[PDB]
């Protein structure tokens, strides 16, 4: 499902990250990052696709042999040490509807503004559904892409759970 | 946000270990023995939204 | 040294020979797979984003799974050579194995007690 | 294998099957006076020749 | 026992003559009062049991079982009144009448002096229980659950009736005090082997013994919450109470007749513990957890040692509160998401903080964290089975590992991780639900301060 | 408070302070502070409580059980006699459990008191524990959960039969 | 959740405080019984074989 | 593709690849991010064994 | 979900001539509602 | 409702009278037969448990 | 197909009564149900019940047995008797077979 | 009170059951002050040892 170009660029990024895991020191990594870029550059203009696929196929085998068994992972990336760390603090917005009236009374201005967002969501829903109906082929949607708002005064269909989603550091 | 619960758990961790260390009979020792084990479960899995922490 | 896949260590996608043989038939299949996913994603999203919905969006896929893992098993069970041997070996076998382990151990212990050769000097809790 | 299949099969499922088959044998009668009274003749004959209920 | 039987009976006119909107208030208030008076049964003596009359007696075994029984009725009423809200008045009063009648049969069952009187009340409990399951369960499978429950019980219980009537002919009495003195040894013969089986199989089915347990996961998954609570908390213990009494007259034949059932139980507890690790229905997981716990009780009763009988008593009481609490916890989720699938609603600790604390405490008692009476009971059985044979420690120890894994797997799956995005009706825990959980866990943990009252006669 | 004969304690030998340093002993001052800040106030509260108790003196008693004929004197199936013999046996069983518990407490106290010399210095207590555990095991071990005077008597008669047989052939 | 815990605390203390006070006053101003030999020709009541006043009350009243 | 028609009780339930949920793309916008499942997709028979807390089948460097 | 109660498909299980259909009783029909057969 | 109670009680009383009479007759017949045939109902010689041998079955 | 009522919508008790204790729709009945459960459940049964259990008059004779054991140990040791004997019953009262 | 008379039903039932339980004791006095363990001479004012 990834094109040839996408596969080659993903291999380049992945190989540089494992290379940086081996080198550690910045000056050393710069030296070998340039040598590695030269190898990708040596075949940049290959035109016979059969030949290029063989090059990519072999490069992936070379990457597998030489990968770091413990590559650096950004802390919040999947598999990182802080991945999903703050999920226990992410509370969905609908929980606020169940607050006791004395709890809402502590934030009169926040809850007035929240009531306006719910009004906006309600007034916009039927137009959002209608736009999706009239823009979707007869069989159904063939990709997961969603359209923008067309008319002025409309909102992009299916926006609520993207716009009102929890903050990355909710506390 | 749950720093108070964190300190309560650390103190409970400490108490169960002292139960373990001063126990004069094997049943009292087992109380501390399993106490520290369960307190580790709750503190290792402190960030319970992270699957790796629960694992 | 080529990758040797196992049950618990799959073959990496980048080393899959078929990941590069993407023909017009395979690309057609991928498009059809994405079409189903997009169709289901839209059905879910129209309920998920509905401002007037309070409750649980029932998932037939989840219902089918829990049903398949229980209610549907006996109706599709056939007693044949395979299920009989596994039934006998796994259900009856362990019970016989443990009976002899405990019966043998207890017969030996009883014989020692009856001859005063088992040390029970301070044994008064049972 | 055990709980959902064999432990069901060897007791409740087999016992229920036998009763259902027996019921059909008993109740699948033609409603014919001739056949019922014929079985009476066999019953009386067997009662004497085979079991000696008349002694 | 008339001071308990009669007020229990009076709960029926109380419920039927109450104002329409006060049936739950009145029945709950007065069943709690009856439970309070049940503590008067703690007048136990070191040598003699408390022998009220020619019909009823109470000793250290039946007393904790009585107090658990009378404690559960108010808890069941609290647990039931929400899902019964839309039911019409007469059908609510009928539901409460079945619960009261079950309590009446149970307190008479646990105190009956004569084994045939015990049998009749032991069997009367089927009727209200069956009615509760099949009339007020939610799903189509409740009708089949009622049938499995009914005929598994009667398959073993009718042979028990023949054996008991035979014993009275031979001995002259089924009075338990009489049998303590007129008991004679059981000799080896095929006649006595089947006498032994008729005397024990009815109780094995109710425990339930591994291999005769298939009815139980059906009955729970289909019963309403109050049916699940009394089924798990008390009705299983009829079997344990039955064996603890009837084994008096089966010696020394139990020396070898126990072997097949100890093997089924020792292996069964590992099989049913492993099963819990792959269950998809939360109610079915808790049901299979009961099978594993009661396997220890069967082993404890069968090896017949003072330590095993004390552990069996403590285990039965402790499992009663823990298991009933777990069903109540699972039901509280069910009242919001209307599904028993464990994986459906996750990360609930984020949404219901205090309820997650009840989940943690119920889990820790289920895996027998010391010094809970759950651990005390299990440990006493472990100590006594080791003397029976040292190798049992391998099986008992492995089962302890598996019990922790599924107890905490259930906790982690439903309480931790990320909440399900589309489940947006998780309203805050009601005061009623929180009070229901505390009335399980608080007495359970308070018993750790004075375990002797739940250790039985062998104490 | 308790009978010293039942719960013996050897006479206590404390060495006298024999310092060989010029530094003050921090424990001595702490000991004095404890007696002033903790012991004296605590003693006053107790003395007040003892005054109130002295005003309202009343007594309780240790129940005494007359002996009744034991199971050996009971005719077969005579529940009225078996019941009293059985109840007496059950009371004696509970008492013997506590006798063993007293001896075990003596043994445990000796082990702690004697420190590193406990192996040599607790021989008398270990002997008495060994003998009482043997007697208790002979009476009560292996009876089962459904124990009784009848089963205990059957166990004894089996033991007497074996001891007679060994004695005769010897 | 906070309301429940406040209610749970209130109702436990509603009787828990009077009981804790009541026990303390009984232990101070009544005190336990002192063990004594049975005077010759005396038959104690069954509740006189117990030491603590609350235990004696329980035995006398209910048992 | 259904499971082989022995007498084991699979019925027509699909046989899906025996892969842990850890192997799925963590950057895709899953309906159930913790499980890496989409609503309405067929669940593996052993899904509960393949959650990210249990059996991992991910490729290994060795 | 509200408590399941029998539907028409469940009810018709009990509206036949026999509870357990067989090859022999396939031709059986329920008798007249008022027990009267036409002349 | 009053006549329902009265009718049951009225019949129940006479049924209870006949019930007790039949059981009194059963006992009367039994004791008279035991007297008529003393040879079949001798007084068993009773031994105390000190004399009666019972095998002991340890639970270990 | 047939004429059947639709499944009713799930009703949130907090909607109409934000102070609901979850016992009843009627706020007055709701409060009374809460009070009886809490007063009888916690104030009475658990507190007084726990107190009652705490002061049971020597449950099952354990304290009497310890006092009696002390008396026998004292007497037997002073008079030079064994603390315990192997024979529960006097042999002179037993007749052995054979 | 016509509004709160149902609250006597269970308490009265306990009192009645208590009374009936005591009544049963009076039918089981065959061995009162006659057991070998507890038999004793009566106190000057005592009519029975227990009831
Ligand atoms: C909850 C369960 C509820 C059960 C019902 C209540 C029953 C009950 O409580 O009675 C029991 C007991 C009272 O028993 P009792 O039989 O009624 O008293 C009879 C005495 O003869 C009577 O004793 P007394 O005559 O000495 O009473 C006088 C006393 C007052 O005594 C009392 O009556 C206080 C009772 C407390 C209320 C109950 C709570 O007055 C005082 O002087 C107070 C002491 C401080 C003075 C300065 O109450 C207590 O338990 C008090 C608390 C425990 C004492 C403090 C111990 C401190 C902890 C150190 C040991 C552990 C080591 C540390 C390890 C830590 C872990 C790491
Ligand atoms: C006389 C009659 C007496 C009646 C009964 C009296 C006791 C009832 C207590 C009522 C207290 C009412 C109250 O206001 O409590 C507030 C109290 C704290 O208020 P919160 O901060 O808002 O609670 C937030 C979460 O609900 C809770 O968040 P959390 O996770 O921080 O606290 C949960 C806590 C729940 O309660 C606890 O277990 C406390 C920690 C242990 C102490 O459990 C834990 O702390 C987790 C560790 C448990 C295992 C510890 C290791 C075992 C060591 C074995 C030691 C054995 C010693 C020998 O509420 C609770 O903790 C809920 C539990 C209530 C039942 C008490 C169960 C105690 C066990
Ligand atoms: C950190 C360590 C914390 C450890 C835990 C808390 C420690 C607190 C200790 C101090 C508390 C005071 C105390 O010690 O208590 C004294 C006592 C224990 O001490 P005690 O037994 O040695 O004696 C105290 C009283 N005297 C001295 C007079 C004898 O506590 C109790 O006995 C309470 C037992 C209550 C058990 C009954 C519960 C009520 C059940 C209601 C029935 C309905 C439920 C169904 C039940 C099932 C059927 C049985
Ligand atoms: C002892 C059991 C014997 C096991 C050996 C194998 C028996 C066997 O081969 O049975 C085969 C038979 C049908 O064979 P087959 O030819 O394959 O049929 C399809 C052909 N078209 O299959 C049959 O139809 C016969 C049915 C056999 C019944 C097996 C009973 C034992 C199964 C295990 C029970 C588990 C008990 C659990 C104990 C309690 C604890 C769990
Ligand atoms: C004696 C009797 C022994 C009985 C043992 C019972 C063993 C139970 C087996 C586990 C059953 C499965 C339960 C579910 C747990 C699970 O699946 O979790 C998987 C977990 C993943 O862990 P992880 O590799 O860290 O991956 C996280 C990053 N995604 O992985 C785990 O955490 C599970 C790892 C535990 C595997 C068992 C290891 C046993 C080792 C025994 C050999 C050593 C012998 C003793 C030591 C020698 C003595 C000197
Ligand atoms: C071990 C001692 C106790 C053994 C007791 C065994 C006797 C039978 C107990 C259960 C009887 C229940 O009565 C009947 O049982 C069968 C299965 O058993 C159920 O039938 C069930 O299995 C059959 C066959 O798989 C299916 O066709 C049916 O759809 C399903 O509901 C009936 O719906 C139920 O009406
Ligand atoms: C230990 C001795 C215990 C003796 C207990 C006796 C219990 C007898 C229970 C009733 C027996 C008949 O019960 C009947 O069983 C059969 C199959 O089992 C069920 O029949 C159902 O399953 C069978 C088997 O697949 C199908 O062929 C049938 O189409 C289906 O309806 C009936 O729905 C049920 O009504
Ligand atoms: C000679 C023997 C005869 C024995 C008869 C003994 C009982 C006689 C009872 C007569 C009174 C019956 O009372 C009649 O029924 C019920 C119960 O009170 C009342 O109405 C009832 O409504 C609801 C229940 O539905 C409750 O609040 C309460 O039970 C009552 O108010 C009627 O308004 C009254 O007319
Ligand atoms: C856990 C708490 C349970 C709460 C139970 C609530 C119901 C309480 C029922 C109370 C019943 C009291 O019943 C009655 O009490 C009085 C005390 O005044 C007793 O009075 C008698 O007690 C003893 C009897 O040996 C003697 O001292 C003397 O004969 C007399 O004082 C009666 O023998 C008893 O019939
Ligand atoms: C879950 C299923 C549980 C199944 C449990 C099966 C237990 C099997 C117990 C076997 C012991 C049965 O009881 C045993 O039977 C044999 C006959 O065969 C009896 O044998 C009796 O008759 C034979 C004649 O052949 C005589 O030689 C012998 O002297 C006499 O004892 C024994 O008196 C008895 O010891
Ligand atoms: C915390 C509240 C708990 C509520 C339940 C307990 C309520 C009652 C508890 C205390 C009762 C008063 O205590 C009770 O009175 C006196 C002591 O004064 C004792 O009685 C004894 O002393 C009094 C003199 O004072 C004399 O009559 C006599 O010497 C003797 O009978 C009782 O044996 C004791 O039990």
């Amino acid at each position: 499902y990834l094109t040839h170009q996408q596969k080659v660029l993903r291999l380049y990024k992945r190989a540089l990250r494992h290379l940086e895991s081996w080198c550690i020191h910045r000056d050393k990594y710069r030296y070998f990052a340039c040598l590695l870029r030269a190898r990708f550059d040596e075949h940049k203009n290959e035109k016979d696709m059969v030949k290029a696929t063989q090059l990519l196929r072999e490069a992936e085998e070379e990457f597998w042999h030489g990968q770091h068994p413990q590559p650096y992972i950004f802390p919040e990336s999947p598999g990182g040490t802080s991945y999903e760390r703050y999920e226990c603090y992410k509370v969905p917005e609908w929980c606020l509807d169940d607050w006791h009236p004395s709890e809402k009374a502590m934030y009169p201005d926040y809850f007035a503004k929240r009531e306006q967002w719910k009004k906006l969501r309600r007034e916009s829903w039927e137009r959002e559904v209608k736009q999706l109906q009239e823009e979707t082929p007869v069989g159904g949607p063939r990709t997961e892409a969603l359209p923008p708002a067309r008319k002025q005064g409309d909102l992009p269909p299916l926006w609520w759970h993207i716009v009102t989603r929890p903050r990355e550091r909710p506390m | 946000p749950n720093i108070n619960k964190f300190f309560k758990y650390l103190l409970l961790f400490l108490i169960t270990m002292l139960i373990l260390v001063t126990a004069n009979n094997l049943f009292q020792l087992f109380i501390g023995w399993e106490g520290v084990g369960i307190m580790s479960f709750l503190l290792i899995g402190w960030w319970y939204g992270r699957a790796d922490a629960n694992t | 040294p080529k990758y040797e896949a196992s049950r618990l260590s799959s073959l990496p996608t980048t080393l899959d020979p078929a990941e590069y043989d993407i023909s017009s038939e395979t690309r057609k299949a991928q498009a059809e797979r994405l079409a189903i996913r997009s169709r289901l994603k839209r059905e879910y999203q129209l309920q998920y984003y509905d401002p007037s919905r309070r409750g649980v969006i029932e998932d037939p896929a989840l219902v089918r799974w829990t049903y398949a893992r229980s209610a549907n098993i006996y109706p599709n069970f056939r007693p044949n050579t395979k299920t009989s041997l596994l039934g006998a070996l796994f259900g009856i076998g362990p019970l016989v194995f443990w009976y002899y382990v405990f019966k043998t151990d207890r017969d030996r212990k009883e014989k020692l007690i009856q001859e005063g050769k088992l040390d029970r000097t301070f044994n008064i809790s049972y | 294998l055990l709980d959902l299949i064999w432990l069901e099969a060897i007791l409740p499922k087999t016992i229920s099957l036998a009763q259902m088959k027996a019921s059909t044998l008993v109740t699948n009668q033609k409603g014919l006076i001739k056949l019922y009274f014929l079985s009476f003749l066999i019953t009386i004959l067997i009662s004497m020749i085979l079991f000696n209920f008349h002694e | 026992m008339l001071k308990y039987i009669i007020p229990t009976i009076m709960l029926m006119p109380l419920t039927w003559l109450s104002k329409n909107n006060m049936i739950w208030v009145n029945s709950t208030a007065h069943s709690l009062l009856i439970s309070f008076t049940s503590l008067l049964l703690m007048n136990q003596f070191g040598d003699n049991s408390l022998n009220f009359s020619l019909l009823f007696f109470s000793d250290s075994l039946s007393t904790p079982l009585l107090i658990l029984t009378m404690w559960l009725l108010p808890l069941m009423l609290m647990a039931s009144q929400h899902h019964l809200s839309k039911e019409n008045l007469t059908r609510k009063k009928l539901f409460i009448t079945m619960l009261i009648s079950l309590q009446l049969f149970l307190i008479m069952t646990f105190t009956a002096m004569e084994l045939i009187l015990f049998y009749i009340l032991f069997e009367a409990t089927l009727v209200p229980t069956l009615i509760i399951i099949t009339r007020w369960g939610n799903q189509t499978e409740r009708l089949n659950a009622g049938l499995y429950f009914l005929f598994y019980t009667l398959a073993g219980s009718l042979p028990l009736l023949v054996a008991l009537i035979y014993i009275q002919n031979t001995v002259g009495s089924l009075n338990f005090l009489m049998l303590q003195y007129w008991v004679q040894p059981v000799h080896n013969s095929w006649s006595n082997v089947f006498m032994w089986l008729a005397c024990m199989m009815a109780f094995m089915v109710k425990m339930p013994l591994y291999g005769l347990h298939l009815w139980l996961p059906k009955a729970h998954v289909e019963a309403p919450i109050a049916g699940s609570m009394v089924l798990a908390a008390v009705l299983l213990k009829l079997g344990g109470y039955g064996m603890l009494r009837i084994t008096l007259i089966l010696n020394p034949m139990t020396d070898f007749m126990a072997y097949p059932f100890i093997m089924l139980s020792l292996w069964g507890m590992i099989m049913t513990s492993s099963i819990c690790l792959r269950q998809t229905d939360l109610k079915s997981l808790i049901a299979y957890s009961s099978v594993s716990h009661m396997a220890l009780v069967i082993v404890a009763i069968l090896i017949q040692t003072p330590w095993s009988y004390m552990g069996a008593t403590a285990l039965m009481i402790a499992h009663g509160l823990t298991s009933s609490m777990l069903f109540c916890l699972a039901n509280s989720n069910y009242e919001r998401i209307h599904s028993r699938t464990m994986i459906l609603a996750r990360g609930l600790q984020t949404l219901l903080p205090l309820m997650a604390t009840w989940w943690l405490l119920a889990s820790l008692t289920n895996l027998a964290l010391p010094p809970t009476i759950n651990l005390i009971g299990e440990l006493f059985v472990v100590m006594s089975t080791f003397s029976w044979s040292n190798i049992t420690i391998i099986l008992m120890g492995v089962n302890m590992v598996i019990t922790a894994l599924y107890s905490l797997y259930m906790l982690i799956m439903t309480q931790r991780g990320k909440y399900t995005y589309h489940i947006n009706n998780i309203s805050p825990s009601f005061t009623r639900e929180n009070a229901l959980m505390s009335l399980h866990i608080l007495p359970l943990l308070l018993l750790t301060l004075n375990p002797k009252i739940i250790l039985g006669p062998l104490y | 408070s308790w009978d010293k004969d039942v719960y013996p304690e050897p006479p206590r030998r404390t060495p006298a302070p024999s310092p060989q340093t010029s530094l003050p002993n921090p424990i001595t001052y702490l000991t004095k502070a404890f007696d002033l800040l903790v012991d004296r106030p605590v003693t006053l509260v107790r003395e007040f409580i003892e005054r109130q108790h002295a005003k309202n003196k009343y007594y309780y008693y240790h129940r005494e059980f007359r002996r009744v004929p034991d199971i050996t004197e009971c005719q077969e199936k005579d529940v009225l006699c078996m019941f009293e013999a059985e109840m007496q046996w059950r009371r004696d069983y509970k008492v013997d459990q506590e006798i063993v518990n007293i001896i075990q407490e003596r043994l445990k106290a000796c082990q702690q008191r004697e420190g590193e010399s406990h192996r040599q210095n607790c021989a008398k207590e270990l002997e008495q524990f060994t003998q009482v555990v043997k007697a208790y095991q002979d009476r009560y071990h292996d009876l089962g959960a459904h124990y009784s005077a009848r089963k205990c008597l059957a166990k004894q008669k089996q033991r007497m039969l074996a001891e007679r047989k060994a004695a005769k052939e010897a | 959740d906070k309301r429940f815990l406040k209610l749970l605390r209130f109702y436990i203390l509603l009787t828990g405080i009077p009981v804790a006070i009541g026990i303390t006053l009984i232990n101070v101003f009544i005190g336990e019984a002192e063990l004594a030999e049975i005077p010759e020709g005396y038959v104690p009541e069954h509740w006189e074989y117990f030491k603590h006043p609350i235990s004696r009350w329980i035995a006398r009243t209910f048992f | 593709e259904p499971y082989p028609d022995d007498g084991t009780g699979y019925g027509d339930y699909p046989k899906l690849p025996d892969r842990s949920q850890q192997e799925r793309d963590p950057w895709y916008d899953w309906d159930h991010p913790d499980l890496r499942l989409n609503w309405g997709e067929p669940m593996h028979w052993d899904l509960d064994m393949y959650i990210r807390n249990r059996v991992d089948t991910s490729p290994t460097p060795v | 979900a509200r408590q399941w109660q029998p539907d028409v498909e469940w009810a018709e299980q009990y509206g036949g001539a026999v509870m357990y259909p067989t090859k022999e009783t396939a031709h059986w029909k329920p008798p007249p509602w008022n027990d009267v057969d036409p002349p | 409702q009053l006549l329902y109670i009265t009718s049951f009680v009225f019949v129940g009383y006479y049924l209870l009278k006949r019930q007790d009479y039949m059981y009194a007759v059963r006992d009367h017949d039994m004791f008279s037969y035991i007297k008529s045939h003393p040879e079949d109902f001798p007084e068993k010689d009773k031994k105390t448990y000190g004399e009666v041998f019972e095998e002991f079955h340890p639970v270990r | 197909r047939w004429q059947e009522d639709p499944e009713p919508e799930d009703e949130n008790l907090y909607e109409k009564n934000p102070d609901s204790h979850g016992y009843d729709k009627d706020p007055a009945v709701d409060i009374w149900n809460m009070r009886v459960v809490f007063f009888f459940g916690f104030s009475i049964v658990l507190v007084l019940g726990s107190t009652f259990v705490a002061y049971l008059p020597d449950y099952r004779m354990q304290e009497w047995a310890r006092r009696e054991a002390e008396r026998l140990v004292k007497y037997r040791e002073a008079h030079g008797l064994p603390i315990m004997e192997s024979n529960c019953f006097d042999p002179s009262k037993i007749q052995l077979p054979e | 009170v016509r509004d709160h008379w149902v609250h006597v039903l269970v308490p009265m039932g306990f009192v009645f059951g208590y009374y009936l339980d005591r009544k049963n004791d009076e039918k089981l006095t065959a061995f009162r002050n006659k057991s070998l363990l507890y038999k004793r001479e009566l106190k000057p004012n005592e009519e029975v040892t227990w009831k």
